[PDB]
């Protein structure tokens, strides 16, 4: 439809609001494959619509800006991702990004290893995610909320994501994890978000917008992506490249957005509301200091 | 008194004919920028691409270290133009050419400092 125009899709709220049993994801367009202009790699095309997306939403961009990047490595050895991202970045904004396997990378620091050995002294404006493990998509065994980097990831969102921060992790019909739908009711607002290039897919992007560190809304995860499945099995995507064509208003605006740090006991229903909209990030403005936990071994003799 | 000559190697090895590396990062963009040869974003004309910086570094993809005493590199983190002509080699386009300290083109790719 109209739909092709956009840079992808967004789950409907009335599936959101539905309490679906979870079953296969059959897509119809499974197998076909969006025709990318000439030179251009599926990951660069894929990150452009994410951000093409995200731009009609209400990210907070404050000056200094902090953006960590999981699973940024491809096995081409290169950050297709991150070079996305930083464009669409403002200029100047701190970029770090992360894999297990070793790839050379734009960011402004890259941590090589299992995303469980990193650690960060900072808060972040938005966290990234592109982790996935191929061997999660066994049609032969039953689909269970997965544990491994999800662990990681709805802990990390959760000690070090600054109010008002935005999330976007990579999910598939086999990739995912229940608590992290429900950290999604901490958000003012949150979809999964199909990009049109890579629509026969059962990917998408869980998005989480402008978190709030405490329920908004209690969701079941296990019913939620059951209603994500749904949506995706009834709903065909069309394959389309077209928004990649329109790159005009792709940068980020740099709202300056206002950074206060407060404590619990300051966080009224006003700050709350400026926060829901967009308008606020809590979290100190320190210095940016990031590590890599490294297992010692001698296995000598 | 040794170290390794990356950059004569990857000479030597494209004028044998060897296969221009691969995997150099294209961006999207509207191909109505500067022309500049290394900027903090994309800003390729109608005659160029832009390419993700790091990915067309010699040092950054062989893993080795950089020419600058420092280590550091003009490439990474930064966005190349590549004249469209020559966007099959971006590395070997990189290495072989010199920025106009002037006005930022690629000497012999847009630089036109040295006509007026
Ligand atoms: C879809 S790929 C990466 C694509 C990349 N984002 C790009 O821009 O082209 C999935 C990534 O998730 C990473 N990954 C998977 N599990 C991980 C884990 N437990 N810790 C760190 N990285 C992981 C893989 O190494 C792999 O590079
Ligand atoms: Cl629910
Ligand atoms: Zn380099
Ligand atoms: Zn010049």
């Amino acid at each position: 439809s109209s739909q092709a125009w956009q840079p992808g899709v967004a789950m409907p709220n009335l599936y959101k609001m539905q309490r679906m049993l979870l079953e296969k994801c059959d897509l119809q367009n499974y197998g076909d494959s969006a025709t990318l202009p000439k030179g251009i790699m599926m990951n660069v095309a894929k990150y452009t619509q994410l951000c093409q997306y995200l731009n009609t939403l209400t990210l907070a961009v404050p000056y200094n800006m902090r953006v960590i990047h999981f699973g940024a490595g491809s096995d081409k050895g290169v950050a297709p991702g991150t070079a996305v991202l930083r464009q669409w970045l403002p200029t100047g904004t701190l970029l770090v990004d992360s894999d297990l396997n070793d790839f050379v990378s734009d960011a402004d620091s890259t941590l090589i290893g299992d995303c469980a050995t990193v650690h960060t002294a900072n808060k972040w404006d938005l966290i990234i995610s592109d982790m996935y493990d191929p061997k999660t998509k066994n049609v032969t065994k039953e689909n269970d909320s997965k544990e491994g980097f999800f662990t990681y990831i709805c802990g990390f969102i959760q000690q070090k994501l600054a109010l008002g921060g935005s999330v976007a992790i990579k999910i598939t019909e086999h990739s995912w994890n229940a608590d992290l739908y429900k950290l999604m009711g901490h958000f003012a607002w949150w979809t999964a978000f199909v990009t049109n290039v890579n629509a026969s897919s059962s990917e998408a992007f869980l998005i989480g917008c402008n978190y709030l560190g405490k329920p908004r809304e209690q969701i079941d995860g296990y019913v939620m992506h059951a209603n994500y499945i749904f949506w995706r099995n009834t709903n065909p995507i069309q394959l389309s490249s077209y928004s990649l064509f329109d790159m005009s208003k792709f940068p980020l605006k740099l709202r300056g957005t206002a950074v206060m740090s407060l404590k619990e006991g300051q966080i009224n229903d006003m700050i709350l509301s400026l926060l829901s909209k967009g308008r606020l990030i809590i979290r100190e403005n320190n210095r940016v200091v990031i590590s890599s936990d490294v297992l010692v071994n001698n296995e000598n003799l | 008194a040794f170290a390794v000559d990356a950059a004569k190697a990857y000479k030597d090895y494209l004028a044998s004919g060897g296969q221009p590396i691969t995997n150099c990062v294209k961006m999207l963009c509207t191909h109505t920028g500067t022309g500049q040869a290394i900027t903090v974003t994309p800003e390729a004309n109608m005659d160029q691409e832009s390419f993700g910086g790091a990915s067309c570094c010699l040092y950054c993809r062989c893993h080795i270290d950089h020419p600058n005493p420092k280590g550091f590199c003009d490439l990474k983190g930064k966005y190349v133009q590549i004249p469209t002509t020559c966007a099959n080699d971006p590395v070997g386009f990189t290495l072989k050419n010199t920025v106009c300290t002037v006005c930022g083109m690629w000497k012999g790719y847009g630089c036109s400092c040295d006509q007026l």
